């Protein structure tokens, strides 16, 4: 695989723009992306290529199951499943399922027990 | 105002097939029954079946069974009769008229069915709009 | 089809004269749906009466029909030169409807 | 929107204002929009009735919702409704809309009428259920069932929760409307509302055998 | 009502597909659904139809209230409301509403009390 | 500025409608809004206009940065960020990080001590 | 993108990375998008100004967001702008877009000019507010107000939170745009920037009463 | 749909049913949809290969997902293909579609053929990567890279994250 | 290059109304001021009001008040003068011309204000393009 | 309307001869906007001068105007057979603009 990555991304940086925010005062085409070159530290990029190929199968199986044509809500949906997975109903405080950190409640619980 | 118009006069040979035409000319024939008559010299108006371009049923007159086809293309403004086996007795001035300007199933009456056998239904109404005539001259 | 006849078959009338035309069907006409229409020789026909007595659109008061069952009439008041046409009847109250042979109105 | 929840094999309805802590939604995979047909309520599904259930109004923005699952239809409709002059009455199905493929019988209807300007729509607000889409609008030549929709939270369990008829319309509901059932251009049945799709097929076989322009049932 | 339900759903399953995930290498339209027949266990089938009719009125009232032509967003939006209802970004441990299960937390608290 | 506000909103209530709920049996477009007039309570009206103008820049930079023409899901996305900000799938309580109030839990620690 | 929050009728603004444990959001029904007009901000609202504050650029994609609530407009625009040869200047509004119905006056403007290729956008980025929709582009023959959009969280409380003026354009801003206000197709009045929608109505009624091709106010 | 997660420059893949109490998602700004090219995986990017990768089938609904970031493409393709009878073969790009913004070479191809009913598409299921849009379909005169789409979670860190050829079809 | 084309010569009777047409011929008349003249024999060019197809207003000449309609269809390439109540004085060669091919404020001139009364304003510029002419012969 | 006259009204000239034409307005012309144009019988007129002295598009150096107020001239050098035209003036410096009666140039 190729360990030398030339990548580009969206210029989605928030406080990057002064008055050029206006729709027709900015490039609005090619000058709205940032880019750079990075080495494939730890083989991460090659790992992502494999992920992306496996993801494509999962993704098209998903897409074929819907009527939406152009989506993006799919990533927000992943955020939703993240939140639901983690807290879909009740919180089991000592359960591995809530991912609540009650352990340092010991400091405040012990202070109360000791009185 | 719609003026129904027939094609002009023509001379035909016996045994020929005459395509008798009417143009709506200020309307279309789409869903209306266009009824036809044969004004043979010395006669009254002999009736032929109504044509409905956008048909369910179109009729055929009993005296013209096997002789006159009643037909038009859907949503057209030209209506036709096809007169086969033409005879000198068919020399006549032909006319078209709008005889029920809506062939809904309301205009569908006839003899009743028998158990095991059915009679078809058709009923035309007033020929309120009449066109010009065409003289078909027939030799023998 | 249906058999229909007309009578007297000839009416010798003076313009301005009132006269009555008669039509007879072999069968009663449902809802008294008989039409009257007229044409002079060489002309296309025009509907005068529908429904035995009712006047067709654009038809003057001079034309007034009547009748019931198989028996119908048309009375023409003040007959004008333009009305010395051959009058024909057609049954619409049944199916197939039918045309009569015509009644000739002519100037005396 | 109330949310039905299936719990212990029972369908319970959770009013949104009421909090049920026992209901666990671990994933959106448990959330399903269901299309249900107006058959399961015991009402008539024939053409004359369906026509009575349809009408037109302009000034209404169009609306579509999606769905994931639903009921099978005994009957659907496929409409290509025209004006007397041949122009269209119905909107075209927009990209992504497909006719519903799960009908034992489809009442395909064409013919003509005045089509007052507006969208053809359902009189009781039933949704037209299209393939995985539902709307309040009838689209050209697109199959749909009439129905309702529901939204449920399902439990984390492994449950997994044709014949074309052709009719000729008459002015689409202008007080007096009659339909013909068409077999061919020379072969028709007068349509009487008390007869089923099966009846029409059986009568079609009878007329077909006996030489075949429009005939009555004669019971 | 009709207690006999002939139903269908989407073949939205993942591990059902080998290489046929490629959308142009299978039906990809008609042959992508499941079906079956079920009885009205516990009155569920007719109960759902009534829910669906009640939902239909509410929904068209909610649809006229928006501008979006196609709702795809309802499942996600409601998942969001479900978490917000249980926890609207605020929590009271002693409130019966935070959907907290402290039953074994209690055991860890009393284990500390007894030291 | 104009301290006063003449406003309208959508008739997005629940069972406020009888049989006119069917979109083809009522206005379904112009007559489906409510209105009223309010004063500049606490400086709110002109304050909101400034917020909306600051929001407009942030929003159009976002819009320039996306591909979706009709991002109507933006506010649900905002609800997701509310939830992630408040609880990014992990819940800490000693810091005001999960916004859980354990403070009156003191009474339940006391009751456990006394059982 | 900041979110306003209303607490005891006082605006607070919650930043994306600032955690506010007092912001209680039980459901998305508390989340609103609000359109406000560029009127209460103290700026000029006449036709010449509207032309000056607009401009064009090609290669800039369209962008749309929606809203549920907003301000009433004193001054809306409805533009049907053509090139000298009759070609359309403005783009067609996409389906579902309706002109904004909440205007005391609508500055309906037509006429001709060069219309530089591109879409018409606001100079400082104000949104064109259509019915329940905000966008960066001016669309043809569609009514809109001009403004800004806020997002906010409401507390759970029960607060519930025409005249057409026809003008003809002159070259759309090519160092002059002499607008005439149309009284009739044969009567036009020089538009002066200090003549408000109300004065234009008075001028129309007065000259009509007095018998009326160009006239000036002569105040 | 699995989610990649970046952990101090190490990858782990998070399954839907895999619970990690260590993974904190403070904002949706940490989530990305990334378009990766079929290049760094060592495959052929030449002309007959790209053609072999493409084919036609009807009866498939079109699908699109967006993306926010992606790889630089050395080899993009741009097709403006007509039918043997001279009419258009490929579908028009839908509103919002522009070609891939970052290509070293664009293998623009025109020409004609029988155009089997259907959409031109990738044999392997790869996506046609357009400007911040990925789809399963080739569109007229529009540049795309060939690739795949990953979804992932990034850490809260400040890492940021032409030549035209002219070919004819036969 | 645009070259205006006028219709050819015609003979008209007094009392008639002559609609004189000119084609833009290599352009259109859309928003342009198309001026007209009447070159009666022995005379110079008598001026007539400018026509704007896509008009706000059009002008008129004083000598032709109640006599000449100044008009063209929006976005057309044909412009017309309707010369009513034709008299022998109108026997002339008529011509169309382009001068001020953009009606705008430089083209809006007239009598000064008289408060309580209003004046219409219109002006045309140098005529660069002249078309062919039409001789209208007027009987008497 | 506005009165304008022209003089001498006739110029019998030899080809190649230099000659001056004159126009007079009853009123001063704003911005000296007087036009000169010429036509031979059977021809449409062509603008020669605009703005009192400036040459119109496609006009040769032989045509040069001058003047101020109501008083303007046109000088024609090297008169060619094509220039034995009737010259006319028009005022664009007032409204409605007006035309003179023409000055005829003819071959000697
Ligand atoms: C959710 O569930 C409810 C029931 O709980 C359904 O509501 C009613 O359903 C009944 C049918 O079961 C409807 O009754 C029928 O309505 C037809 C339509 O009429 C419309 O138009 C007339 C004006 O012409 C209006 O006055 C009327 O309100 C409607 O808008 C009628 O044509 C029917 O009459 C004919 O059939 C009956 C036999 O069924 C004969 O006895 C009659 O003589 C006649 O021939 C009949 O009245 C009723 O209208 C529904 N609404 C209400 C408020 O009661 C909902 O429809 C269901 N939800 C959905 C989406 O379907
Ligand atoms: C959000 O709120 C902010 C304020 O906090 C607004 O920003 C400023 O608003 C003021 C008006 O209040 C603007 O001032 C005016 O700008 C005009 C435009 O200038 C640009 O465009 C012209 C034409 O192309 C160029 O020549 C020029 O160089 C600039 O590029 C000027 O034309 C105005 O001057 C005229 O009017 C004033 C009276 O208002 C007279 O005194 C002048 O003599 C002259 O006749 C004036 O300068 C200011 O530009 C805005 N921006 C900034 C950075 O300050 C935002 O507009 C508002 N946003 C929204 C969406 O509502
Ligand atoms: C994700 O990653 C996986 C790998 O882990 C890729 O999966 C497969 O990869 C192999 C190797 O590249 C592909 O195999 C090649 O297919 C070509 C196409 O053949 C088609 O036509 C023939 C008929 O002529 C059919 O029998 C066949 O099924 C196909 O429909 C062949 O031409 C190739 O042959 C050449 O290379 C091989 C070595 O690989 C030599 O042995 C041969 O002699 C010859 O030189 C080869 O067989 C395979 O097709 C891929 N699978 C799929 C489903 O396409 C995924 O492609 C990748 N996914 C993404 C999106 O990137
Ligand atoms: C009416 O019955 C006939 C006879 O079965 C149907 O015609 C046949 O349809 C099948 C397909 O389902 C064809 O394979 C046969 O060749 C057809 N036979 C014929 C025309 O003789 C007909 O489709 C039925 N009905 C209607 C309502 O159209
Ligand atoms: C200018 O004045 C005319 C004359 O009154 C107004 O036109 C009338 O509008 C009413 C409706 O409000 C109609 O019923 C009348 O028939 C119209 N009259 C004519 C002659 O058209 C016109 O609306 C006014 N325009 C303004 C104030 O912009
Ligand atoms: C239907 O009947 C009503 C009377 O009950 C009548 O007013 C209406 O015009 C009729 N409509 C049609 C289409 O015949
Ligand atoms: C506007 O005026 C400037 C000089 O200030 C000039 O350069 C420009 O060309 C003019 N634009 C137009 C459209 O007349």
């Amino acid at each position: 695989c190729n360990p030398n990555l030339h990548y580009w991304t969206t210029q989605d940086e928030g406080a990057a723009i002064g008055l050029a925010w206006i729709p027709y005062f900015g490039p609005a085409a090619e000058g709205i992306y940032t880019e750079g070159i990075m080495h494939n530290q730890n083989g991460l990029i090659c790992g992502l290529r494999q992920l992306a190929n496996e993801t494509t199968q999962a993704l098209q199986l998903f897409l074929r199951a819907t009527t939406e044509l152009r989506t993006f809500s799919i990533l927000n949906r992943k955020a939703i499943d993240f939140l639901l997975q983690r807290w879909g109903g009740t919180c089991h405080i000592l359960g591995p399922d809530c991912c609540i950190e009650p352990h340092d409640w010991t400091k405040n619980i012990t202070d109360k027990i000791d009185q | 105002q719609v003026q129904l118009v027939q094609s002009g006069a023509e001379v035909k040979k016996p045994g020929s097939s005459v395509k008798v035409s009417c143009k709506a000319s200020g309307g279309t024939f789409d869903t209306y029954a266009i009824s036809w008559v044969r004004q043979a010299p010395g006669q009254g108006l002999e009736w032929m079946g109504g044509i409905i371009p956008v048909l369910g049923i179109v009729d055929y007159a009993q005296k013209f069974q096997g002789r006159v086809t009643i037909t038009a293309a859907k949503f057209t403004n030209i209506a036709y009769m096809e007169l086969s086996s033409l005879r000198s007795e068919d020399a006549a001035v032909y006319y078209c008229a709008r005889g029920l300007r809506s062939l809904s199933p309301r205009g569908q009456e006839g003899p009743t069915p028998a158990p095991g056998w059915r009679r078809a239904q058709y009923h035309y109404y007033y020929m309120d709009v009449w066109g010009t005539g065409t003289l078909v001259t027939v030799s023998s | 089809e249906i058999v229909m006849t007309q009578s007297p078959g000839t009416l010798s009338l003076s313009p301005g004269e009132r006269a009555t035309l008669s039509c007879r069907a072999s069968q009663s006409v449902s809802s008294n749906y008989l039409a009257w229409y007229q044409q002079k020789p060489g002309q296309a026909p025009r509907l005068l009466i529908y429904g035995a007595s009712s006047r067709a659109t654009g038809i003057p008061d001079r034309f007034s029909g009547s009748g019931s069952g198989p028996d119908f009439t048309l009375t023409i008041s003040r007959l004008e030169p333009e009305d010395f046409a051959v009058y024909y009847c057609q049954q619409y109250g049944s199916s197939p409807g039918t045309f009569g042979g015509g009644t000739k109105v002519e100037i005396k | 929107i109330p949310l039905g929840v299936v719990h212990n094999n029972t369908l319970q309805v959770s009013d949104i204002d009421k909090l049920v802590c026992r209901d666990k939604l671990s994933s959106t995979s448990q959330l399903k929009s269901v299309g249900l047909n107006l058959e399961g309520n015991g009402v008539a599904t024939d053409v004359p009735t369906a026509t009575k259930r349809w009408g037109f109004r302009a000034g209404v923005p169009p609306k579509v919702v999606n769905y994931e699952a639903g009921e099978w239809a005994e009957n659907c409709y496929n409409l290509d409704i025209k004006k007397a002059d041949g122009s269209e009455c119905l909107p075209e199905a927009p990209e992504g809309v497909r006719g519903f493929p799960r009908c034992r019988y489809v009442h395909k209807v064409s013919g003509t009428g005045p089509c007052p300007e507006g969208y053809a729509f359902h009189k009781e607000g039933a949704f037209f259920l299209y393939d995985r889409l539902a709307s309040t609008i009838i689209y050209r030549s697109t199959t749909f069932s009439e129905g309702v929709v529901a939204f449920l939270i399902l439990p984390e369990t492994k449950k997994d929760f044709t014949v074309t008829l052709n009719y000729v319309a008459d002015n689409f509901g202008t007080n007096m409307t009659n339909f013909l059932f068409q077999v061919d251009h020379l072969t028709y049945v007068q349509l009487e509302p008390r007869f089923t799709p099966q009846f029409l097929v059986q009568l079609n076989e009878t007329i077909y055998t006996n030489g075949r322009l429009i005939w009555k049932v004669n019971p």
